[PDB]
């Protein structure tokens, strides 16, 4: 991006595609770092009852 | 569900118009010119390369990088020589021998990670109960001599002290996940 | 149009101090780009960020002139960056 | 950005015009401000030589109606 | 004819190749200018035209180049 | 400055700069480390920028990067290619498979390091040594090539 | 016949290949490929290593399709333990499995062109490949050689930003395939170099055990992903790109289609990934969570034993095949009751394909052989093992 | 002479390079196809010769004979080519 | 003064040779989403000089089995012929104008095929001999159409002297007429400089042949030769078919436009290289003998007929 319109137009044409819509270089669209803290889910078998291993 | 690639559904019988279009394709290299347009197009796109020393390719917290041994905030090295980091190392890299320190505490007399043997799996990071051995962020530790790559407890503890601030931040970010 | 790009170019060139500064950057960092100093570590390295540029090149470090004695004017190596600021540079943490 | 390729092209170009301007002014200096006569066929060499004999030793010097 | 067609679309060089071979073998035969080539080149005067003695028995030869007699290239002019 | 010593220091600085700026590497292409460099040759971390040739035949190669395990069947070859490289020549051992045996150290078919077969100048660590990490290693070769003082040694020899 | 060997250092030899060629003039009459230059002893080393500490080895057999390789060991060991991965983990393995087939195909299509002489397609896609590794590194910590897919379930949950970033990559990736699509699919020069080269007939392909895009390219309709659906390949919809004739072009076109079909599968996985746990909840098979091992005795005992000794999978033997990007990758794991395996025969799609080179490269020039190896997508790690 | 001056500088420049280059640092591959090509090449190379004077021959007063001759030469060689194609020649 | 002129033609051309290499390593780069060499010097300007010095310093290796003359004659011949062919070129004024100028360029090019033959025999290793034999064949084949394409041109120019075309192309480029051959001159110029679409002479994936045993100084000289040629042939396209505007009063606008057209067509073969895969050895000869030679021979006859029946026979001299 950050390309003068004319270069973009030349780009889009020479390529035959609207390459601007889907640029390869990433700009402020990528997930920000330090995404929020994760509280992951505990799966089955964590029941404190009727959880006999012999049955699983 | 299948899909035919390169299967001509039917025999389009040549029509002069069709023939001309084709003959022009062979005679005036029309498709070849199409290919040149694509490369000219990128010539105008911004290059994706990074100044390597000045800018660095992004690595998130789980990057394994270079081994380090951490210490408790008080200053007591975390490792208590349970030696299962040695047990689960796939490459036989970590060698640990221990004896009860004078304090009476359990500690490792010798902890040697052979980095040339290590394949940076990150299981040691996984296995440690006190999480004393961690995969530190640094990946730039290329060395002139083979011996430098072999690491004893003092290099790893020193590596741990140097990168402790970032190691602590990285473990802080990823521990909920683990 | 074209004038605009030339204009921003002037900004960049005139931005890194006088010609002395530009040459300092032009020849050792090989990039005349202006950003916002996000901080200066005790070693001397100066870190900058330009969120407008692509992910790969929004955060850069202009290393010091001398680190731990060694002259680092031209012999700049990555490890010069301090461990604290290493993760900021590698985008491990979005916080300076 | 592509403009960085220009510095190199410029140096090539400057180095491809020099030759054409150089050869075409080291001729107009050595031949007295008049393009070096191209003697494709003998007649021309004759006329050229004739010129030499007509004046000085060099053909570029050119005598006129006032002689 | 049908092959001709495919030939126009497959192996479309030879077709063009031969076509030209022929068109060059025809245009010369039929053209309003072909004759000029042998004239225009004939006329171009390369070797000095030596003058003949005047027995005085020749009314065809012009006694002077600019005379109204002799050959002319007005055909070359306004060609 | 004026001293036969100063002229001989400046001229190697010149000779060292030429070798440093243009290192044409030759990658054998063993195992997977070759991929982690095909990424260095690729656009995120161009190597050409630094003056590195993506593909160079042995006779025209300054640096050999041994990426991947050197089995006991490829050893006899590596040495040949190292031996046939032009004299000024340097080796960068990439991967715990090459600098040391890495996983596969104790195998009967793997040489425990290329250092056993070819003298090694920089050892780049990591199972897939990261591509910046190789780029740091290549840059470390450039720091080693700057320090060399061949002309100075001939003068005071 | 002027015997000439395609020596290892040559770039077209994938680093290790000594094709003893007999050149009847420039036409090559016989090839005797001498592999073995990268035999590391991968399957004799595994016998001495516990089931978890042998996972890493499977990321290095085919080194361009790491996770799909480690999904074959993970499925095998899981079968022998009669345990199944949790629902979220199975989607994550299918999500990472198709990122790997896009990654292998970008490897195979672009490096084939590098061999033929087209250099730009490699650079455009390789930037798209580091975008992808980042996804490996952000989920496992290793750009390649992750060790993420574990014998039971996967190792750690996806970071909280990965699925958005995989959408942004998949959203724009197809234009990138479209772009090399224009630059290397109709060029008369490519077609001439690739079309009608190394044709393999349908029955010959089955007899030579080709089992891959090489099987599908000649029109045989076989995908282990739809025929024998492993993991969740029963809940995702895709079209196998069967080619018609078998020339190296039809095989290229199939590889480009599978990249497109994988984007269709990746889309479904992001759209339908279930909330849940990433590893089976049996502490006997998958290691206990970090907080649990540090607060509950049953968990420390289970962590200590699993890391130090192992799963101790019940005695038996299984051959589990998954559709790795190259072709059918299968592990015949024979197991005694011990925590470490007894035998692990890695079937490599590639040992069969390289055998076919002599038959496929028949009546062909020195240059055709470079295309023939390129269209088998052979990585010598899998062949040499 | 002017050419001689230029050329000897040209050789000198190249010999200088190789000399510094060497001084500063201080069995049966045969396919008739290949031979056949070389031959064809000269048959064509000779023809190129019989065709080279055509720029001077254009100005020939005859013209008719010129073209009649030149067209016959080009056509008979091309037929030679034609038979080369028809025969296994040119089919490597 | 003549020497001054000799220097003005050779030195600049050689420097241009060097920077073409740099330009080839940046235009190919940006097309492939990469900056190319910018770190050595400012924007990579010092990059060509840097490897030149590295190449000359590295030890020239004389293979145990190698002639020592057919080995050192080969790069000297390659540089000598290529730099020599710049001697008689109209820009607009030629240093040494020769009445039979185009025959000089055709003959001098033809001699370079030997260097390939001599280097291949000298190396005494199989890769070299196989590469040389195919190479000589490519070069020679692309000479037969290359020559006929010029003969068609000359007949519409009237003479063999390259200086005449500046007067032939005072109203229109010879591309408009004769475009069909330009293309065929351009493709043949791509073959004779062993550039990409036709780089089988030295295929890398195929026989990593010409410089297999050539390193350091010998590598450089051919090397230099190839690139100078790359320019020269492009420059011949920019005189014979794209005729730069000539004004007798100011001779440099001829050279200014010669500069512009030569750089763009030199840029084009750089652009061709990145854009196309390399053709097969027989696919290459299949093109010339089957696709182009019949087109050229027939269009050759059309160019002996166009003059006569269009009463346009060109003026000699
Ligand atoms: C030559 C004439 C000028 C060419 C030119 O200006 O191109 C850029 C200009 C903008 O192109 P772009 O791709 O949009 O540039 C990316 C950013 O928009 C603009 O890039 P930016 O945002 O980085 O803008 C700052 C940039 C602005 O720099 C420029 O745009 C001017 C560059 C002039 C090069 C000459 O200045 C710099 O970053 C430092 C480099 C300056 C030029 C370095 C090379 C100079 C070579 C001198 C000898 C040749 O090109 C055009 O306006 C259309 C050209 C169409 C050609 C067909
Ligand atoms: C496998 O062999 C190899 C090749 O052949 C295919 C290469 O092309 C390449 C690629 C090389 C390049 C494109 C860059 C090399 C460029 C040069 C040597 C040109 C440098 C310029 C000069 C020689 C200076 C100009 C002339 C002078 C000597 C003085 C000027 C007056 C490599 C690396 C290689 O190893
Ligand atoms: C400004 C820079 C312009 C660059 C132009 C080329 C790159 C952009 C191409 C964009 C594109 O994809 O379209 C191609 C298009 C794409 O077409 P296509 O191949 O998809 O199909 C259209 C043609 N039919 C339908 C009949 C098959 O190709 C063409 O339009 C035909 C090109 C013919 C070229 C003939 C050879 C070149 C010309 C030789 C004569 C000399 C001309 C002047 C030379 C220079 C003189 C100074
Ligand atoms: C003419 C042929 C080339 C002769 C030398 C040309 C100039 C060399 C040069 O400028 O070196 C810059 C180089 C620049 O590279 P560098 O060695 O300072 O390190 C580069 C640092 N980064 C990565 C930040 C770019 O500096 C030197 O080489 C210093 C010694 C030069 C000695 C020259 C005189 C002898
Ligand atoms: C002067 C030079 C003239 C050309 C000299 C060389 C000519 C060589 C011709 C050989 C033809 C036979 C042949 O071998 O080619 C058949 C062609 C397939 O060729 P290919 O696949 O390359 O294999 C070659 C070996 N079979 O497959 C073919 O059948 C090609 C058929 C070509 C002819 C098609 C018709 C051409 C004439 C069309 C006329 C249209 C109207 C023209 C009007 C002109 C008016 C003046
Ligand atoms: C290296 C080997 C190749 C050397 C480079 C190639 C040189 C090719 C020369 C071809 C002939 C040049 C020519 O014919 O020009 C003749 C010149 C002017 O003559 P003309 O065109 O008729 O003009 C007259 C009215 N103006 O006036 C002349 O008479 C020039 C006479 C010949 C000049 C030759 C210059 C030296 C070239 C030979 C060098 C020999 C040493 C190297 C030997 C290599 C052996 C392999
Ligand atoms: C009266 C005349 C009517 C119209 C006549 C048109 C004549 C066209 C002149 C060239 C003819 C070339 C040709 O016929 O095609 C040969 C080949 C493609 O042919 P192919 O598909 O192999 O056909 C197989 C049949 N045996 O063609 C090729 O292989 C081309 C390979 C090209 C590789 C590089 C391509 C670069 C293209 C861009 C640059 C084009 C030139 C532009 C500049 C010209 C000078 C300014
Ligand atoms: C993609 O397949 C392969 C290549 O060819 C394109 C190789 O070049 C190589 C090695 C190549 C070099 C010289 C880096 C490997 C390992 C490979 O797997
Ligand atoms: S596991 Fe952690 S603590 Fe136990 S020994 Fe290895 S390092 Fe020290
Ligand atoms: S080191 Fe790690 S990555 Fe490099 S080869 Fe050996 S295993 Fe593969």
């Amino acid at each position: 991006a950050s390309a003068t319109r004319v270069i973009q137009k030349l780009r889009n044409w020479a390529s035959g595609q609207d390459l601007q819509a889907k640029l390869q270089l990433r700009y402020q669209e990528i997930a920000k770092r330090t995404q929020p803290p994760p509280k992951l889910p505990v799966g089955p078998s964590h029941k404190l009852s009727n959880n006999y291993y012999c049955t699983r | 569900t299948y899909k035919y690639v390169n299967k001509k559904e039917q025999e389009s019988e040549v029509d002069m118009k069709s023939a001309t279009d084709n003959a022009a394709r062979i005679l005036m290299w029309t498709e070849l010119i199409r290919g040149l347009g694509m490369t000219l197009s990128y010539l105008f796109r911004e290059p994706a390369t990074i100044n390597y020393p000045f800018e660095k390719g992004p690595l998130s917290p789980r990057f394994r990088g270079e081994h380090a041994l951490r210490r408790y905030p008080s200053g007591e090295e975390r490792c208590i020589a349970c030696k299962l980091c040695e047990a689960i190392c796939p490459a036989q890299a970590i060698t640990i021998e221990a004896e009860p320190r004078a304090d009476g505490s359990r500690r490792t007399t010798r902890y040697d990670i052979d980095m040339t043997k290590c394949i940076y799996c990150g299981f040691c990071q996984e296995a440690c109960p006190v999480d004393a051995i961690v995969e530190g962020p640094n990946f730039e530790f290329s060395t002139e001599t083979h011996e430098e790559l072999l690491y004893n407890k003092e290099k790893l503890l020193n590596n741990g002290d140097k990168w402790e601030a970032e190691i602590a931040a990285n473990i802080q970010a990823d521990y909920l996940y683990r | 149009e074209l004038v605009e790009v030339l204009k921003r170019g002037v900004q960049q060139v005139t931005g890194h101090g006088g010609l002395r500064g530009l040459l300092r950057v032009f020849f050792r960092a090989n990039d005349i780009r202006i950003g916002t100093l996000v901080g200066e570590d005790k070693y001397g390295n100066k870190y900058y960020e330009d969120n407008k540029q692509f992910f790969g090149r929004h955060r850069w470090v202009i290393y010091t002139t001398e680190m731990n004695g060694k002259n680092t004017f031209w012999d700049v190596d990555g490890s010069m960056v301090p461990p604290e600021w290493h993760r900021w540079l590698h985008c491990m943490t979005d916080d300076p | 950005m592509w403009f960085e390729i220009l510095p190199g092209l410029a140096i090539m170009g400057v180095c491809l015009v020099i030759p054409g301007v150089s050869t075409a002014y080291i001729h107009k200096f050595t031949n007295g401000g008049k393009e070096k006569r191209v003697a494709r066929v003998q007649y021309q060499w004759y006329l050229m030589e004739r010129d030499r004999r007509i004046s000085g030793v060099n053909r570029y010097y050119v005598s006129k109606g006032l002689e | 004819s049908a092959f001709l067609k495919n030939a126009w679309a497959k192996e479309p060089v030879l077709v063009v190749s031969f076509s030209v071979w022929g068109l060059a073998i025809i245009m010369p035969m039929i053209s309003p200018y072909t004759k000029y080539a042998s004239m225009i080149n004939k006329a171009t005067p390369y070797n000095y035209p030596v003058p003949v003695r005047d027995d005085g028995n020749m009314p065809d030869v012009p006694s002077h180049p600019q005379d109204p007699l002799g050959p002319s290239l007005d055909w070359l002019k306004n060609l | 400055r004026s001293r036969a010593e100063y002229v001989v220091t400046k001229l190697d600085d010149l000779i060292n700069w030429a070798r440093r700026s243009s290192l044409w590497p030759m990658t054998f292409g063993l195992a997977c480390c070759a991929v982690e460099m095909m990424h260095m040759a690729a656009p995120r971390y161009d190597m050409d920028r630094f003056g590195v040739v993506f593909r160079a035949s042995p006779r025209q190669a300054d640096v050999m990067i041994v990426a991947g395990t050197l089995t006991n069947k490829m050893a006899p070859a590596l040495r040949k290619v190292y031996d046939q490289m032009p004299e000024p020549r340097y080796v960068v051992s990439m991967g715990s498979c090459a600098n040391g045996g890495g996983y596969y150290h104790y195998s009967y078919s793997v040489v425990r390091g290329c250092d056993r077969i070819v003298p090694v100048d920089i050892y780049v660590p990591g199972c897939p040594p990261t591509a910046e990490a190789l780029l740091y290693g290549i840059l470390q070769l450039q720091r080693k090539i700057k320090r060399e003082q061949k002309l100075k040694i001939w003068y005071r020899r | 016949n002027m015997t000439l060997n395609f020596g290892p250092q040559h770039p077209a030899a994938h680093g290790v290949l000594r094709l003893v060629l007999e050149l009847s003039g420039e036409m090559v009459r016989k090839c005797d490929p001498h592999i073995g230059l990268l035999h590391r002893g991968t399957e004799k080393l595994i016998e001495y290593k516990t089931y978890l500490q042998a996972l890493p080895y499977f990321d290095r057999l085919d080194y361009v399709s790491m996770m799909c390789n480690e999904q074959a060991y993970s499925i095998a060991v899981e079968k022998l333990l009669n345990i199944q991965p949790p629902p979220r983990a199975q989607w994550i393995r299918v999500l990472f499995g198709e990122i790997t087939r896009i990654l292998n195909h970008i490897m195979a299509v672009t490096t084939h062109a590098l061999d033929i002489g087209a250099m730009t397609p490699f650079f455009w896609m390789f930037e798209e490949r580091e975008k992808m590794f980042e996804f490996y590194e952000r989920v496992s910590g290793a750009r390649m050689h992750a060790a993420y897919i574990r014998p039971g379930g996967v190792h750690q949950d996806l970071p909280l930003g990965l699925l958005d970033d995989i959408y942004e990559f998949s959203k724009n990736f197809s234009l990138r395939i479209d772009e090399v699509e224009e630059m290397l699919t109709n060029n008369r020069i490519w077609r001439n170099r690739t079309v009608d080269i190394g044709v393999v007939t349908a029955e010959d392909a089955l007899n030579y055990g080709f089992s891959g895009v090489m099987l599908r390219g000649s029109g045989i309709q076989w995908d282990l992903r739809k025929t024998q659906p492993y993991d969740v390949y029963d809940q995702v919809e895709f079209d196998v790109p069967i080619g018609s004739r078998g020339d190296c072009y039809d095989r290229y076109l199939c590889r480009v289609e599978e990249m497109r079909q994988s984007l269709r599968i990746i889309e479904q996985c992001l759209n339908k990934m279930p909330p849940g746990e990433i590893k089976v909840d049996d502490a006997k098979v998958s290691p206990p969570k970090r907080a649990e091992m540090k607060t509950s005795m049953e968990s420390l005992i289970h962590h200590f034993k699993l890391y130090t000794e192992g799963y101790q999978v019940p005695p038996g033997a299984t051959y589990t095949a998954i559709e790795a990007p190259k072709g059918e990758f299968g592990v015949y794991l024979v197991s005694d009751g011990s925590s470490r395996p007894y035998r692990c025969k890695i079937k490599a799609p590639g040992f069969a394909h390289l055998a076919g080179l002599d038959k496929m490269s028949k009546g062909h020039m020195l240059a055709d052989v470079v295309a023939i190896i390129g269209t088998q997508d052979i990585v010598f790690g899998e062949i040499d093992r | 002479m002017n050419l001689y001056t230029v050329i000897f500088i040209n050789i000198l420049l190249s010999l200088t390079l190789i000399l510094v280059a060497f001084w500063l640092p201080q069995r049966l591959p045969f396919s008739m196809k290949f031979f056949l090509v070389a031959i064809t090449f000269l048959l064509f190379d000779l023809e190129i010769a019989l065709l080279l004077p055509l720029p001077w021959a254009i100005q020939t007063i005859k013209t008719s004979t010129m073209m009649i001759m030149a067209f016959i030469l080009v056509t008979i060689l091309s037929l030679g080519l034609a038979y080369e194609w028809t025969q296994k020649g040119l089919e490597w | 003064m003549f020497f001054i002129n000799i220097l003005t033609l050779l030195v600049p051309i050689l420097i241009a040779m060097a920077f073409l290499t740099l330009v080839e390593r940046k235009i190919l780069g940006y097309m492939q989403l990469r900056k190319g060499p910018n770190i050595v010097g400012p924007y990579g300007i010092l990059q060509p000089f840097a490897d030149a010095m590295k190449l000359f310093m590295k030890e020239p290796m004389r293979p145990l089995t190698t002639s020592m003359s057919l080995f050192i004659i080969a790069p000297t011949l390659s540089l000598t012929l290529a730099l020599s062919l710049w001697v008689p070129l109209p820009m607009p004024h030629p240093l040494i104008n020769l009445n039979l100028g185009i025959l000089f360029i055709l003959a001098t090019s033809s001699l370079s095929v030997y260097s390939i033959l001599w280097s291949g025999w000298a190396s005494n290793s199989k890769y070299s001999l196989f590469g040389a034999l195919r190479a000589v064949a490519q070069t020679i084949s692309y000479e037969v159409t290359m020559a006929i394409i010029l003969l068609s041109v000359l007949l519409m120019n009237g003479s063999y002297s390259l200086q005449t075309l500046i007067t032939t192309q005072e109203h229109m480029w010879l591309l408009l007429p004769a475009w069909p051959m330009a293309m065929m001159w351009f493709i043949s110029t791509l073959a004779e400089t062993n550039r990409a679409p036709f780089d089988l002479t030295e295929g890398e994936s195929e026989l990593v042949g010409f410089n297999v045993e050539y390193a350091a100084g010998p590598f450089a000289l051919f090397f230099m030769a190839e690139y100078t040629n790359i320019i020269l042939m492009n420059a011949l396209t920019t005189i014979i078919f794209l005729g730069p505007l000539y004004y007798i009063n100011l001779p440099e606008l001829y050279s200014t436009n010669f500069m512009m057209e030569a750089l763009l067509l030199s840029s084009t073969f750089l652009w061709i290289r990145a854009s196309y895969p390399r053709f097969r050895y027989d696919q290459l000869m299949h093109l010339l003998w089957k696709n182009f030679l019949p087109l050229t021979l027939a269009l050759c006859m059309w160019h002996i007929s166009l003059p006569i029946f269009t009463a346009g026979v060109p003026p000699y001299m």
